[PDB]
């Protein structure tokens, strides 16, 4: 109502939850894909993932300090949308779009399947 | 987008 | 470089972590404020406040769950500036403004002391 | 930054 | 939404 | 605003 808002605020939170993560500051988690490891905030996951979001709301998942994900999951197609959840850029290419797009399918992330759907089509 | 129940 | 960006994903990220917040998902701490307890996640704190980013490094006071705060702190101002944290909105009033100055000096949320100062300094 | 959300 | 940054 | 180092 009279509220002010302060615009850089939820980037510089993202980016500050991000050199948390760099950092390895109260990283809860550690998600294994074909074998990589990635640390992560599993509150950002859920925040940003519908996947992550069921995983870490079971009463039993959320006690889990691994995730094993499908091991047909690429770990750069893992690792282009985890910098996207804690930074909000999507380094998305021709030679990763494909990989990117069944990950997002993956992890339930509709707005990124949707850009990817939107540049595949563009190009064909 | 992704918005929580 | 070749990154697109969703506009919205950081403020859908913190509305998503403000859900989790309001439905007591992941919170790992309790910020005791004169015998007033707010549940919140420590990470959010620590991208936020200067004062939560000291105490969540520190290799003792990472381990709390219960955080005790000065009892001259007033939870209406504590209260304002945690929706902050969570929503980039700050509850601004005249009958508040002195109280959320004096909080967010504690805090260590600079940004916060500023605009107090300039609302003030308007006033008089 | 500060504005009228 | 998506923009170039 | 606050920025981590």
């Amino acid at each position: 109502d009279s509220c002010i808002q302060f615009t850089r605020h939820a980037s510089d939170v993202l980016l500050n939850l991000n050199r948390l993560r760099s950092r390895d500051i109260l990283t809860d988690v550690v998600i294994v894909v074909s074998r990589e490891q990635f640390r992560a905030h599993k509150t950002v996951l859920m925040a940003c993932s519908g996947l992550f979001y069921s995983i870490f709301t079971d009463q039993l998942k959320c006690n889990l300090s691994v995730i094993n994900l499908d091991p047909e999951i690429n770990p750069e197609g893992f690792c282009i949308l985890l910098d996207f959840m804690y930074t909000s850029r999507l380094n998305l290419r021709e030679g990763n779009i494909m990989a990117v797009m069944a990950t997002a399918m993956y992890l339930q992330m509709e707005h990124v399947v949707d850009t990817c759907r939107k540049f595949i089509k563009a190009s064909e | 987008a992704w918005v929580i129940p």
